[PDB]
């Protein structure tokens, strides 16, 4: 492949480099139409730019915590991190959410990789060792209650069991309800006039729910849940100028107030270097 | 070799390879050509 | 002796001529197309009332002025009042349709400005409360009126600052979307033709709008000496290829 | 049972590793396709759009108004505009070309950089761009300045001037984020002759200036952008 | 293959053994040339000193450190070793630099060994279960402040997990902008009067960032990284003298003052045997 | 699942072995060899140019 | 010795996965099937047969 | 697969939305026996609902 | 491959794409067209 | 069998078995013929 071809002096009638942009168009031009050029190759295929490329490496998309501990007088295990959950969603951590958003609608499959650390932080023998137990609670299934209910059965409902240290790995097909997720939404839910507006009526898809196996040891242990999201198999439409102001919401567009100039001033003039 | 039944679970895809900026660069009715007028 | 510089575009019982175009945009190079069947899911046979929702309907007009910050209307929303289209709309469950979107505005060979002429799918707006406050309903129906970029922020409403497309990205990109400019020593109007884009084959008309066209002054509008200090900007929009299903009772929306 | 030996790595997690993984839900049938307009295939096909550039950026918060460039009418030999080409920072680093260039860590290629006059229809000007490639100083008056690569514009009908940096390097690759060794060059602009307007007219008119990349592009090792960061997980 | 052919008497106008060695070459003189010889096979290739053989065992190149403690006011993570970077670089340690300075231009791709191990110097109830989280910050992706900033999410950055104890190993294809890297550089990154001199501003590829991802227990843990690199794929240009005296730095040539003679004296006379 | 066995020697480090392993740049085009004089390809090669010897060590 | 990597998510037990193990009882010889009527292959089948709403349902 | 055929108006003295459930059969009626359909396909195979799939796992 | 000798060592069997809902829907044993009256 | 995609993941790479020290040892311009005079 040709990255330049050789081009000499020019005294013609066909301007290729005056143009209207008022057109919307970017007219293909080349260093060829306006220098005299020599030939050289490309060398180069785009090939890491591919979107599939792009999207598909893992990034965290949440950090959870849940404890072991004696339940004995716990009135509300959730609240004690008896188990956790996570309401699912992708757009939590901005990393990823802002190479996302660069498209409208995305379609792909979800590869997740979950790494469970412990920690001890007041005075232990030693380190017990845990199995978690993640579980996914789609819309409809009852939500669990204790950290032991007959939820956790999950007869029908896929469920992992793996070590606190160790790793989890499996890997979702694309579950949306339309043919592709969308980045964004500007619609309601129905014509209410105080419904939520967003996507955050769209993407809606159950949510994912930790505990340990493990009865309590004399101590108490920590058990903090990353979640890797590696997008495989992807597909977007529509590229959209990319995020510029911070973010503040799972799901809503909005930016801060008296957030801070984004473009970097000039140390000196327009005529400066 | 896909050790696994269902296609959600074989690895990343391959290059598209597909590659054509025309639909975002050059997305007018009438064609524009290099080195004519841009408006006759 | 064809110019890309006159055009005429006929649709339904109305006609447009302009003198002065700057040739035509097709968004992401497709033409609005009616809904296969091998992409239908509703089994209804949809209703497609042709040349008597697919003629130009032309919304009240703006005031440019040396003041002025931009507007934005919504679609299918700035058409909810237009003659049988609007009527579709509000009877049936599920409607869709393309536009051809024509924006005029013209001065003199003594005035200077620009305005950008943006089509942006799926334009989900902010709150300028920030947090995650919503943007009710109503301020995102605004109807032909559309909405006023240089008006207040009002509660419950959109964030109206321009530098940030009403949504936490900056003006100077909104170039990747379909788009043409309105210079008045160049051009006096822009014609973008509206494929429907949605990750849907068919939606509701009245809970999604699948598009907001902005106009925005770039370059300030510079009269000639002594000249009225402002020009006029009329905004005439077609449906095209519109189709409506699940036919009933007739919609009842907020406000 | 046949016999293996693990090798160094075993059990660990690369996030850029692609393989096989178990489905959770087995036999499950997601939703047909349709077809939407649109689809990207490759950041290099949106690279090549052309967005404008904040090249006025000597305001004090951001405003349209950094995206217009005054002209005078009546100057001479004076200067327009001027930048460095550190294409991930400065001017460029908020443009499309600048937040996707600064995805990845090496870029090459040439680069086009257009203006778009915006004055009465009956004013006149010519103006010289020159690009001044690594290994001297921004231009300081157009005789240094036109010794270089440079486009005399004449202001007419067509309105706009598109200009190309054609790639001039020693090294095959730079860097995103400015480096010296690594540097491009400067770009500015002066009058050629002078802007002229019509009577009746007055003041300044502006110039809106594009980027996009040509054809030409490479980008390569990618890598996190410095244009995003976050305190505290959000929530909805 | 013959080692030596099998020569007898000679006694010529033809002297293969008188030369001048002013010329530059060294003439391919033989034992067969100026003794009389039996033939010999050579029973041997030359496999082992190929280039690819001599820089393709992994020699170490790094060892660093970073604790796992309670970073409650730690004014300054970086400085505590919450977390540790390493602008990368292979002419740090000495062993495995004289042997790719015998050449200048060298080409390859790496692969990395990181073993990690664990130290308790002060009372600890146990040894803790760690994961260690290197990851590669190069030059222009915003580095870390914290042990645990958003950094960390690592969206776009390959970043490998492993625990203490274990071994992490991946390769990385050559990353060098040029057509090969130089060991060597005569030359400065621009013509500035004060700008430093050498491949220091060549051999600019960012920096290998490394961090615990447990959270702390109640006793410290010191962990201390080692990474060994390995070439493969090799390709190298012009010889070069070997090193002679000591390094100083990283990058420049410099040797130090009052260095002792390298070459051996004589116990004895030129005559000596 | 296929039954296995693991040997004496499993997850050992041999700075020697020559083994494969993921790549942590998935996709990335190195820059184009250009031709440069001089590639060495054997210790051997080089050991066959003859270099002055320090004979007179007294000093 | 064959050379191998374990990758992530070696151990872990996910209730929906579906491979092969040992049977506990190597040899045996289940019962015979007889034919039974009624068989069911999907949930499918059996939706389309109609049942009764409780559609009065204030008491 | 279709999922619905194309049907439209219809004025016959066949009704087939007029049935007897006493007979303990459930009529295997239609969209397009009663209004007017378009065709649609059915993209799906009711491979979840397998009794295998329904009691693996 | 199996691994195993046994057949219950076997994964999960594969769907019936059997399907036949007529002996739960339709019953009757003198068959009924639809279209044709109920009861004639 | 290469396991991986890149080309940078496979193992070492195999011997030269190039060899020709005459760049480095006999880099004169006219040729020298061992058993000729060096200089005529
Ligand atoms: C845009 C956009 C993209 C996404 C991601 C949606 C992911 C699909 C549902 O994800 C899961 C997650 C976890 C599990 C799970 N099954 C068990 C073994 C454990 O976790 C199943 C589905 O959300 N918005
Ligand atoms: C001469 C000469 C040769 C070299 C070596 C240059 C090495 C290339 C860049 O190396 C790395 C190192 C680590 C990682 C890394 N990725 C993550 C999984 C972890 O570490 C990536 C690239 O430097 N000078």
């Amino acid at each position: 492949t040709v990255a330049s071809i050789s081009s000499g002096p020019k005294h013609t009638q066909k301007v290729p480099i005056l143009t209207a942009n008022e057109t919307g168009a970017t007219m293909p031009v080349l260093p060829s139409d306006s220098i005299e050029t020599r030939t050289t190759y490309m060398h180069f295929n785009g090939s890491e730019t591919d979107v599939e490329c792009f999207l598909g490496r893992a990034a965290c998309v949440h950090v959870t915590e849940i404890q072991n501990k004696d339940a004995t007088g716990i009135d509300n295990h959730r609240e004690a991190k008896l188990f956790n959950d996570w309401k699912i969603n992708l757009s939590s951590l901005v990393q990823l959410r802002k190479k996302l958003e660069l498209f409208t609608y995305v379609r792909f499959d979800s590869e997740y990789t979950i790494l469970a650390t412990a920690s001890q932080p007041d005075s232990a023998n030693y380190s017990s060792n845990l199995v978690v137990q993640a579980m996914y609670v789609p819309p409809g299934a009852p939500n669990p209650k204790e950290w032991d209910d007959y939820t956790w059965q999950s007869a029908s409902n896929p469920s992992v069991f793996f070590k606190v240290g160790d790793t989890s790995r499996f890997s979702v097909p694309y579950v949306g309800l339309a043919s592709a997720y969308n980045c964004f939404y500007d619609g309601y839910s129905h014509d209410d006039a105080e419904t939520q507006y967003g996507i955050t009526v769209l993407n809606h898809m159950g949510s994912m729910a930790f505990r340990i196996v493990n009865e309590h040891d004399e101590h108490k242990t920590l058990v903090k849940i990353r979640v890797y999201h590696r997008a495989k198999h992807v597909e977007a439409w529509i590229p959209r100028a990319p995020r510029a102001l911070p973010y503040t919401s799972i799901g809503r567009t909005n930016y801060p107030k008296n957030t801070e100039p984004v473009i970097k001033k000039r140390k000196g003039d327009i005529k400066s270097y | 070799i896909n050790y696994y039944k269902d296609a959600a679970s074989t690895s990343s895809a391959g290059q598209s390879l597909s590659m054509d900026p025309s639909k975002f660069t050059e997305p007018v009715k009438d064609l524009m050509l290099k080195g004519a007028p841009a408006l006759n | 002796g064809y110019s890309d510089r006159v055009q005429q575009i006929t649709l339904g019982n109305s006609t447009i001529t302009t003198q002065e175009a700057a040739n035509a945009v097709v968004c992401y190079a497709e033409w609005p197309e009616y809904l296969p069947d091998v992409d239908a899911s509703d089994v209804n046979k949809t209703s497609k009332p042709d040349t008597s929702v697919c003629r130009f309907y032309t919304l009240d007009s703006k005031t440019w002025t040396t003041g002025s910050k931009g507007w934005c209307w919504k679609l299918p929303d700035a058409l909810k009042d237009m003659g049988v289209f609007g009527q579709n709309m509000f009877f049936h469950s599920l409607g869709r349709s393309g536009y051809t979107v024509h924006v005029q505005c013209n001065a003199t060979k003594f005035h200077s400005g620009c305005l950008l002429v943006v089509v942006i799918p799926e334009h989900q707006l902010a709150s300028h409360e920030g947090g995650n406050v919503s943007v009710k309903y109503t301020f995102t129906h605004p109807g032909e009126r559309g909405i006023d970029l240089s008006s207040a922020n009002e509660v419950g409403g959109p964030v109206k600052d321009v530098l940030y497309n009403m949504n936490g990205t900056l003006l100077g990109n909104l170039l990747i979307f379909p788009h043409q400019f309105i210079n008045l020593r160049t051009n006096n109007t822009a014609t973008i033709v509206i494929p429907y884009i949605n990750s849907v084959p068919i939606d509701s008309m009245t809970r999604h709008n699948n598009v907001s066209l902005m106009v925005i002054p770039i370059a300030p509008l510079t009269v000639p000496t002594g000249a009225t200090p402002s020009l006029p900007i009329t905004v005439t929009i077609a449906p095209m290829c519109t189709e409506f299903s699940g036919i009933r009772s007739k919609s009842i929306v907020p406000q | 049972g046949l016999p293996t030996t693990t090798l160094p790595g075993s059990g660990q997690f690369l996030t850029t590793d692609d393989r096989q993984s178990p489905s959770a839900l087995p036999n499950y049938e997601p939703t047909p396709r349709i077809h939407i307009p649109g689809k990207v295939h490759n950041l290099l096909e949106i690279i090549q759009v052309d967005t404008l550039i904040p090249m006025n950026n000597t305001h004090t918060k951001d405003e349209v108004n950094s995206y217009l460039i005054p002209l005078n009418a009546n100057r001479q030999n004076e200067q327009v505009f001027g930048t460095n080409l550190f294409i991930g920072d400065g001017v460029f680093k908020t443009t499309l070309l600048g937040e996707i260039v600064q995805y990845y860590t090496h870029w090459s290629g040439s680069l086009r950089f257009s203006l778009m006059y915006t004055g009465p229809a009956l004013s006149s000007a010519k103006l010289i761009l020159a690009y001044t490639p690594p290994g001297a100083r921004g231009p300081q008056d157009r005789r240094e300045a036109m010794l270089g690569t440079h486009v005399v514009w004449d202001i007419g009908l067509q309105s706009t001037i598109v200009m190309t940096i054609p790639w001039t390097s020693g090294v095959q690759f730079r860097y995103t984020d400015p480096d010296t060794y690594t540097s491009a060059g400067f770009l500015s602009c002066w009058y050629q002759t002078s802007l002229i307007l019509p009577p009746e007219t007055t003041g300044q008119v502006y110039l809106l200036s594009f980027i996009s990349a040509c054809p030409d592009f490479k980008l390569r090792l990618m890598k996190d952008t410095q244009t995003i960061s976050q305190t505290v997980a959000l929530t909805e």
